[PDB]
């Protein structure tokens, strides 16, 4: 994969490195593995996210997941629709799901 | 509970909303026979009326704009500066 | 479900999104306040370039012959060049510019200066230019206290909150710093002085038009 | 081989366990977080090789800073495990010892499991609390990563000052459970309000504000 990193000229260069991707999921264990970055990782499955690194990083990681189904349909939607939505989301702790067991099972007055 | 003018911290600029809203009441007051404060050039829509009055402040309503915690404000539409 | 999943929302006149039960979604409808209707994808010129390009565009010596000013730009060119406090107010700038720099590059790690921001400059620069007849081989009226003293007086007179308490304040400057870095990066005394060559009349109508649209680009309170 | 692995992830979990009391407002300097792991192997483990956990229990203090915002912030009393399973006889020596030496918070690290007779013998000194975490959790800070903003623990006034600009109630501010792994590692409270500063990509500093269950 390559990556931008800055060069000491003052543009970025792409700079090739060799990446792992994974089949299965298991990130708590993978995490503490020495050989890796720790500060560095990435689980296509947000709800790790959110159970290991805590309700932040489910939020980024929800907004990531969001803007990639979007990227991959060749369409372009504002950044202030998205974030509406991801906030919504996890406005009550960590993740809420869109469902009629999901805001019917919380007070917005019974007619709602 | 009607805060003061020297509080009163909402936008000074009158809204897409409220200027639709004044226009809209005032065209219709002008339709039910109201005193036109303004000179008519030949008018005869009442809407025409109504925005001649928008453009020269001559409309004589004030509106109470309602903050979430259940106060408002008294911003006169004379003062608003539109658009 | 998206429908009657977002529905209760809305704005009210506070600029700050929260739904009908009070609970708050955001402290700032998108962040920053702005409307979807008068955002454009606008270039930073504080990211772009190369070192030598960023010290060679952003460094307007008066007493190094380095990076010095060309006297020809300007009219009074012959009397800017020896100022210390010019040179001073060049340097506060130099490092604004430098710190704004360090910004850009811990909030976009991708290199990319391309993001969507209310306000074309470019366009104003241009009715301008065309306004105002600004041809090139024309010295300018302008000075180097004119441009940093009146992009500090544009600075201030960026309002999206009408408050007056520390928090309001404080989300104001967070929430108007990558403008006022912008503003800061196409507004320069070399890419004024030298490239736009834009006079007194010009560089005031260029302000007012700014913050006019500044003014325009802000969400109305009550959109659902 | 495996003694070696060992040390050095009891030394990266160390690490850790400076960084988050550091993080709380206790006075620990820089040079004794960015502590080498052959100084730390040179002082904490015995002539065979094995590290001495009883000896790495340490004391943390509270920094001026911290004691001028929050003055009824008291001292800290950090404190590991030998044992694989800790008892119930250990938990009682650590309650009793936080109980004479008069601290406000505690802290007490296991290694595989804790009986559940200790947990539930944790809130018996009010209002003190004690703060279990595993050996094999702390191996890495969360608070390192690039998915994770910085959050700041608030007082009361500031509290008071945000529910008073703002005009809300403390149910209308965004609840975080207690569960998280950041509240833990802040080591919040009921009724807590953090703040969350995230680098956004449109505004380039935005400001968040949450309150724990």
């Amino acid at each position: 994969y390559d990556r931008k990193v800055p060069s000491p000229t003052g543009e970025y260069v792409k700079e090739p490195e060799w990446v792992l991707e994974t089949d299965g999921v298991n990130l708590s264990e993978v995490m503490t593995v020495p050989g890796i970055d720790p500060t560095r990782i990435y689980t296509n499955s947000f709800i790790d996210i959110m159970e290991v690194l805590g309700i932040e990083a489910g939020r980024a990681a929800l907004y990531k997941e969001v803007y990639n189904v979007i990227a991959s349909d060749g369409s372009y939607v504002n950044y202030r629709h998205m974030a509406l939505l991801v906030d919504v989301m996890t406005t009550q702790g960590g993740l809420t799901s869109v469902t009629r067991h999901g805001f019917n099972r919380s007070n917005t007055g019974a007619l709602m | 509970k009607a805060i003061p003018k020297d509080q009163r911290a909402t936008t000074p600029y009158m809204t897409k909303y409220e200027r639709a809203r004044i226009l809209g009441t005032r065209a219709l007051q002008i339709s039910m026979n109201a005193p036109v404060f303004v000179d008519l050039e030949g008018e005869t829509d009442p809407l025409r009326i109504a925005m001649k009055e928008l453009a020269e402040k001559k409309i004589p309503l004030v509106i109470r704009r309602y903050l979430p915690d259940g106060s408002f404000e008294d911003w006169s539409v004379e003062e608003l500066i539109v658009d | 479900r998206l429908v009657k999943a977002l529905e209760d929302i809305m704005v009210h006149y506070d600029n700050t999104t929260r739904n009908s039960l009070g609970n708050v979604i955001q402290f700032i409808y998108g962040e920053d306040g702005m409307d979807a209707a008068h955002i454009e994808k606008q270039s930073l010129d504080t990211i772009g370039g190369s070192d030598a390009a960023f010290e060679k565009r952003y460094r307007v010596d008066l007493l190094n012959t380095d990076h010095t000013l060309d006297p020809s730009l300007l009219e009074s060119g012959s009397e800017i060049l020896g100022d210390l406090k010019l040179q001073v107010l060049l340097d506060e700038e130099y490092k604004q510019l430098v710190k704004d720099r360090k910004f850009l590059r811990e909030v976009f790690v991708d290199g990319e200066a391309n993001w969507p921001l209310p306000v074309n400059i470019r366009r104003i620069i241009q009715n301008a230019q065309q306004t105002f007849h600004i041809d090139h081989t024309k010295p300018s009226d302008l000075t180097i206290k004119d441009i940093v003293l009146g992009v500090k007086d544009l600075q201030e007179n960026l309002l999206v909150l009408r408050g007056k308490n520390e928090i309001i304040q404080n989300a104001q400057r967070d929430a108007v710093t990558l403008f006022c870095c912008l503003l800061r990066s196409r507004l320069a005394t070399r890419r004024v002085l030298q490239e736009y060559r834009l006079t007194k009349q010009a560089f005031d109508w260029v302000l007012s038009n700014i913050e006019a649209q500044f003014l325009r680009s802000v969400v109305h309170p009550g959109e659902m | 081989q495996e003694n070696e692995r060992n040390i050095s992830r009891l030394w990266r979990a160390f690490r850790t366990v400076k960084e988050m009391v550091k993080d709380r407002g206790y006075f620990i300097t820089q040079e004794e977080v960015e502590l080498p792991l052959e100084d730390f192997k040179a002082k904490y483990c015995d002539s065979m090789g094995r590290p001495q956990r009883k000896m790495m229990s340490f004391q943390a203090n509270p920094t001026e800073e911290s004691i001028s915002k929050f003055p009824d912030m008291g001292s800290l009393w950090v404190e590991f495990c030998d044992e694989p399973s800790v008892g119930v006889k250990t938990m009682k020596t650590f309650v009793i010892h936080i109980q004479e030496k008069n601290f406000q918070t505690g802290i007490f690290v296991y290694q595989n499991n804790i009986t559940p007779s200790a947990m539930k013998l944790v809130p018996s000194i009010p209002p003190a609390t004690i703060e279990t975490f595993n050996e094999a959790a702390l191996v890495v800070n969360i608070t390192h990563h690039e998915l994770v903003p910085k959050h700041i623990r608030l007082s009361s006034d500031e509290k008071r000052e945000l529910l008073k600009r703002y005009r809300l109630k403390e149910s209308q501010l965004p609840r975080i459970q207690r569960a998280d792994p950041v509240a833990l590692y802040l080591g919040l409270k009921r009724g807590e309000v953090v703040k969350i500063i995230r680098k956004s990509e449109t505004s380039g500093r935005y400001a968040s504000y949450r309150i724990c269950m």
